[PDB]
């Protein structure tokens, strides 16, 4: 019984020195505050987390942005369809239907990448280590990459899916720039009400000069 | 007795969208711009039911 | 009655097409009349504002047909 | 006349009957008669308290052992004292990780080790934690290839 | 600086890999009709052939290709050479037949299907050859010269999936006794074989056993000379006898490829008045050069012949007992597969 | 008679599951993208070739599926024999 | 239709003059009145076919999701 | 059925009237009101208003018309 | 001979349903996401399922009559 | 014996609604009680799955009643 | 309602018996990936199932509850 | 009519013995360069089964405890 | 009684190896036919593997009714 | 006749309607219903409205 | 009758907004101020001179054309 009161009181004294050890930590923590690179730490740790926490995850995310792009997509007549924005679409819809499609969840990131095969093929073909793709080559298969929030590609082809500048070459150059200002519709108003604007008269005078010399040529003229 | 609630239809319409969206960047409607819908019918109807009260507050007095 | 109701659906589809026209042209098309051909960002606008305005359309007609019944 | 609206009461309702079921009468593989005391020896073989008991001794033994072969006494007691300690913490914090997380993969282990690995450097001192997380992250991924 | 280099000739290796596997692909990628039946092998393999150091070059550099060439193919492996022989005996038939090592295995191969005692269809098998030893004998009239280790191996199984062929030609050679055995390139009996035999056994000294194996057979005795008879035959029946060091009896060598008139065997009598000081330097050279003869010796042309000799030598680096024996050729017996640039020679 | 009968229902039951599949197939994977209400060229051609392709397979597994069952089928009843 | 053609010609008359007339000084009009009148006319008449065609586009649409 | 046409022509030009009426009015006849005597300025500005829209009027109809037949 | 004609019915039937409930779940997972943040169906789904169904069953007749003269000529 | 046929199609899509919309919503394996943001795509999930049954056999009716008349 | 409750008992088993089959197919796709190293149960893919089974018997349930609303709304 | 109570049993068992014969056959085979089974390829087939057995038992344990336990607080609210 | 049931159990055994050939199609399609749909013939790696699929997919379905003959004894 | 006048009146009503829409709320639309600076918009409105309306039909029967 | 009174009352329901909106400004009580009569009744006179030389000068044109 006296030999396991001694080793409660080891143990108690090892916990007395963890608790000294922590305090140390502590004046050393308020140290690195009185000395703000510990805070410009703290928020990019925090910003790290932030990105980690809220990564974009292909399963319900890509599938639901793919699939809701293309509905937005079928609306439109074939008139307006930015062509190279349909193209991509069926792409990545025509590998989906097979499974050409893979995905990946970084710490911070998630990418997107196509294969040559799907996953469930056991040929040799597809399986022989001597004809998978190089290294150096995964990049130039990448399709879609969610750094924080959302994907960054499939809204960027997404974004004038409507406007097709194929048949707007009849125009000359300045007529191309499609710049905000002519879309943000405060001007157009302004300019559109101020066309009915009492005009004013100063030249009352000549002009009624005018008018009755022309009264006088018409009667010259009646006779 | 249908024709004018039509045209009172067309016509809010009219306000409501001429009154509201001014940005013309995306081709679908911001939340922003269904808040002025929904605000715009409300005060609409709201000012057409007080017009009918104060217009039969004439024929009170005329009648 | 058939007819009655054809004319009266043809009669607010044509306001509502002159109403539309008036706006899409009061927001998009500046007036300066130089060239006689449009732009694009405007020829755009025009689209737009049309899709815009049909939307909103729908939605009011919706949302007010729900206070036909609910407003009694 | 169904009336759907009440068949669905007496199947899925608070208006529903008691049910006297079989195990069998559903389910492609009748599941073979089990005694109802092996199943809580199970759940207490399974609940990794057990594991970590089972960490500790193999750590206490493995200390043991290395005190043996370094010497050729007390040091050994204290290499066994410790590797128990560090397994138990490491077995149970892994466990409690992969049961909130459900799934089994590297990560559990690796930040089961990052954890170890700072509380150590940070009991010794904080600095030290920063990198002993590294390096016993490292060590339990290895681990993995050679497991 | 030395690393760097290994992993450079890794890196070109995969890549001359990748591009064989990419031909062989778009050999594999061809239509067929259901009903079709597709072109059948079998691989013989010896893991202990080179140093044991096959099994992993074979299942590396040729295999793959051998898979994606769209043929059913079976393989099998020879814990033994009795092993082989018999089951080639019992083996059915098939579309093609290929075999992995050295001269070894080839010549076990070729006994146990031309010793096929009911069977002159055989014959008519294009088998394949694929070198993973040191070094080959066919190899220099059959393939491309040489590359690297693994260029030269994966030519040399793509030939096989190219589809071309080759006749070439046999001799078989009798123990009064024991069966019948064939052979492609021809046996050999004396000094210089002894030497290339014990060269393994030297083998804590890798420079010096390349000289050091004949030096030391000279150490017993320099005149190591026997006698022995034979009686020849032209492309009538005269005998000779001679003593010499070394006796060769081979194939012909350069007009297997091309065109010609003659079917004659090729045999090679050395003298035995060499001395030690040009034995061991042209002994050193010989083991990795077959080919070439000693001296001014003589090689006179024949077709069919016999052995007498006084009461053990080598038939395609394989030992064998020595006997009086008959010799015969027999030309264009068989059929193997050779790179197109060479057929075209 | 009504045995024959009985065999030529089921040879037609599984044909038409056959033809069920098929079709949900190659619509799940010759129809990525329906945009237009109409088939054009290209998933023309990917309908028959995952046709054709699918029956010469089908064809080409029963024919190896019958060269070996006898075998299996053997073994299960010798099993049974010895038991 | 006619109604239809007659009501834009007098809408169009009342936008143009009133948008591309600022003398009024004169009793006749200079070359410049003469290139707004063709210049408007075309532009509206683009303007109105771009909008009637996105309009019957909708409609049928609208026809086709019953 | 023509004369139906015909008097659908007229009511046309007495909405075109009525509308060059108004245009006119907001055009040069300011809201001020402070006298109810019509001015000079704006007594030959109406002139010129009339006068203007109409050969507007004219010039488009013609226009619109080869428009239409092209 | 009366029952083969019952038992034929009822089997068109049963597989008609077979190709329903096929036809459902393809174009569920074509035309529908995941998403159900909504509670209804948008224009975007009222249209790609019709036109989903507008498209299985002119490939399902497709696919019969290529496949019976396929067979047919095999054997 | 007909509405009881009926009835047993209804149980079998109310489990195939039930697998289909657990499988598409309920994800985070972390906790034994229904997350409260994945008990409501339940509700949804529900009768967007009934209304695109009723649109499609609409549509095959209608396809199926097309062809039968010609 | 007696003969409903008799109905009720019959395609009670049924449909349990088709529940107990797709809930043992989704639990397999949900919480086990195919891997099959061992034979044994990992930690996590023992409880994942404990989780799935009552995650799933309350959606049954409140899809019971909002079928049952919906088919009384006739 | 009794061998119908098992006759369902026995054909549920063969349902799912086939069921599960093809998922054991897509995860575990990946090799189709031999016309015989290779021993990791029957050894992954065995652990496929024996994990899907010990998962239905589990399955079956967890969905009778919360049967019993509905139908007490069922009972009970009477 | 055992011979109506023994051949109750051999019309299973004909459903039941049906069931499988519908499997096996589908499961050595899925698996070494895949999707490139440009030709209506069958390429040569693919007509091997569809032969190997089987005598690999009925070893397995072999010795899966052994183990499952043990434990469900 | 006097249902062309039950007409006119109609459409004076509907004019009158846009008369004040502007002259009463600005077109802010930020809250949802009106407040009470603006509660006493229409009865102001429509009394002066009205107002006007007959003091003018008098000096227009004034010449009739 | 009819065919001359529909102007008439366009006049009237017209020259009511057109005049209503001028000077009526200060909101603040329910009754009219004298500016405001004063100014309807300028009103009054003014658009109706306006309106009748419009017509005149709209008849003078049409002379003039035939
Ligand atoms: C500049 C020269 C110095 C070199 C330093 C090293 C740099 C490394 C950068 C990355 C190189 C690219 C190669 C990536 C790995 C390739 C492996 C591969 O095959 O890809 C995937 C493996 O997937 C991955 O993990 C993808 C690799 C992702 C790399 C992550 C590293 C993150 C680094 C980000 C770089 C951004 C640079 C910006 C700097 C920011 C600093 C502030 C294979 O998947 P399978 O299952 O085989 O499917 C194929 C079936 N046929």
């Amino acid at each position: 019984v006296v030999a396991k009161p001694g080793v409660w009181a080891r143990l108690g004294s090892w916990a007395r020195a963890l608790l000294r050890d922590y305090a140390e930590a502590c004046r050393d923590a308020s140290a690195e505050a009185r000395a703000p690179g510990r805070a410009a730490v703290y928020v990019g740790l925090l910003g790290g987390a932030a990105a980690c926490f809220t990564l974009a995850p292909s399963e319900g995310a890509f599938e639901e942005a793919l699939l809701e792009a293309s509905g937005t997509l079928l609306l439109l007549a074939p008139a307006t369809r930015n062509r190279e924005s349909e193209a991509f679409v069926q792409r990545l819809l025509w590998l989906r239907g097979r499974g050409r499609l893979r995905y990946v969840n970084l710490g911070l990131c998630s990418l997107v990448y196509e294969a040559p095969f799907d996953a469930q093929a056991s040929l040799y073909q597809a399986r022989c280590r001597y004809l998978q793709p190089r290294w150096t080559d995964f990049p130039g298969r990448v399709l879609d990459v969610g750094f924080v929030g959302r994907w960054w590609v499939l809204g960027a082809w997404m974004r004038d899916c409507d406007i097709n500048d194929d048949e707007f070459l009849h125009l000359p150059a300045h007529l191309r720039v499609v710049g905000p200002q002519q879309l943000h519709s405060e001007t157009n108003e302004r300019l559109f009400d101020e066309k009915y604007k009492p005009v004013v008269l100063t030249d009352d005078q000549v002009d009624q000069a005018l008018w009755e010399e022309q009264v006088l040529q018409k009667e010259k003229k009646d006779r | 007795q249908f024709k004018e609630f039509l045209g009172t239809y067309n016509k809010l319409t009219e306000t409501c969208f001429l009154d509201c969206v001014k940005d013309f960047t995306t081709r679908e409607v911001k939340p922003e711009e269904t808040t002025c819908s929904e605000h715009c019918l409300q005060k609409y109807l709201k000012m057409t039911q007080r017009i009918s009260m104060r217009f039969q507050e004439y024929h009170i007095q005329q009648n | 009655a058939q007819q009655l109701a054809a004319e009266l659906e043809v009669e607010m589809m044509a306001d509502m097409y002159n109403r539309m026209t008036s706006a899409c042209h009061r927001k998009c098309v500046p007036p300066h009349y130089k060239e006689a051909e449009l732009s694009k960002g405007e020829s755009v606008c025009l689209d737009r504002c049309v899709s815009k305005y049909l939307d909103i359309h729908e939605r009011m007609g919706k949302k007010l047909t729900e206070l036909s019944m609910q407003d009694e | 006349p169904l009336q759907y609206s009440l068949l669905l009461q007496y199947l899925v309702g608070d208006k529903r009957q008691p049910r006297l079921l079989e195990p069998g009468s559903l389910g492609g593989i009748p599941s073979p008669a089990k005694s109802e005391e092996q199943k809580m020896i199970e759940k207490a073989m399974e609940s990794c308290a057990f594991k970590a008991a089972l960490a500790c001794v193999g750590g206490f033994v493995l200390g043991g052992a290395f005190g043996v072969f370094t010497a050729g006494g007390q040091r050994g007691m204290s290499y066994a004292k410790n590797f128990a300690i560090v397994g138990a913490m490491f077995s149970c914090t892994e466990c409690l990780i992969e049961s909130y997380r459900g799934t089994s993969d590297w990560k559990n282990s690796v930040i089961s080790g990052c954890i170890t690995g700072g509380a150590i450097g940070f009991r010794a001192g904080l600095k030290a934690g920063a990198i002993g997380c590294g390096g016993f992250a490292a060590f339990s991924a290895a681990i993995d290839y050679y497991l | 600086t030395w690393g760097g280099h290994w992993l450079y000739g890794k890196h070109c290796d995969n890549l001359l890999r990748r591009a064989a596997c990419q031909e062989a692909q778009v050999f594999g990628n061809q239509l067929i009709p259901p009903n079709a039946q597709v072109k059948k092998a079998t691989v013989f393999l010896n893991p202990a052939a080179c140093k044991g150091k096959a099994r992993t070059l074979f299942e590396k550099n040729a295999a793959p290709i051998l898979h994606l060439s769209g043929m059913d193919v079976t393989i099998v492996k020879t814990d033994y050479e009795g092993q082989a022989k018999k089951l080639l005996e019992l083996m059915e038939n098939t579309d093609v037949i290929i075999v992995a090592g050295g001269d070894g295995t080839l010549q076990e191969v070729v006994t146990g299907v031309l010793r096929r005692t009911d069977e002159a269809t055989f014959s008519k098998i294009p088998i394949g050859f694929i070198p993973l030893g040191e070094t080959s004998s066919l190899s220099h009239t059959l393939f491309a010269e040489s590359g690297n280790k693994v260029q030269h191996i994966t030519d040399a199984t793509l030939a096989i999936v190219k589809g071309e062929t080759v006749p070439l030609d046999v001799l078989q050679i009798k123990g009064e006794k024991e069966q019948p055995v064939f052979a492609m390139t021809g046996l050999r009996w004396g000094s210089f074989r002894d030497a290339g035999v014990k060269v393994s056994k030297y083998w804590y000294l890798g420079p010096l056993k390349i000289k050091a194996a004949h030096f030391f057979s000279t150490l017993k005795e320099w005149p190591q000379t026997h006698q022995a008879s034979i009686s020849y035959t032209g492309p009538v029946w005269k005998d000779v006898q001679l003593s010499t060091i070394e006796l060769s009896i081979t194939t012909r060598n350069n007009q297997l490829d091309p065109t010609s008139k003659e079917d004659f065997l090729n045999i090679c009598i050395e003298p035995d008045t060499i001395s030690k000081g040009d034995f061991i330097t042209i002994g050193s050279r010989k083991v990795r050069n077959p080919k070439l003869h000693v001296e001014g010796t003589e090689c006179l042309q024949a077709s069919q012949c016999t052995l007498l000799i006084p009461e053990s030598f080598s038939i395609d680096s394989e030992e064998y007992e020595a006997m009086p024996v008959e010799v015969k050729l027999l030309p264009r017996k068989l059929q193997f597969f050779c790179d197109p640039r060479k057929r075209e020679q | 008679r009504q045995q024959q009968q009985q065999q030529q229902l089921r040879n037609l039951r599984d044909f038409l599951l056959v033809y069920n599949r098929m079709t949900e197939l190659c619509f799940q994977r010759c129809v990525p993208s329906l945009h237009h209400r109409a088939l054009d060229a290209e998933e023309e051609a990917c309908l028959h070739s995952c046709a054709g392709k699918l029956i010469h397979s089908n064809h080409r597994l029963m024919a190896a599926y019958v060269q070996l069952m006898p075998a299996l089928v053997q073994r299960r009843i010798a099993d049974y024999e010895a038991a």
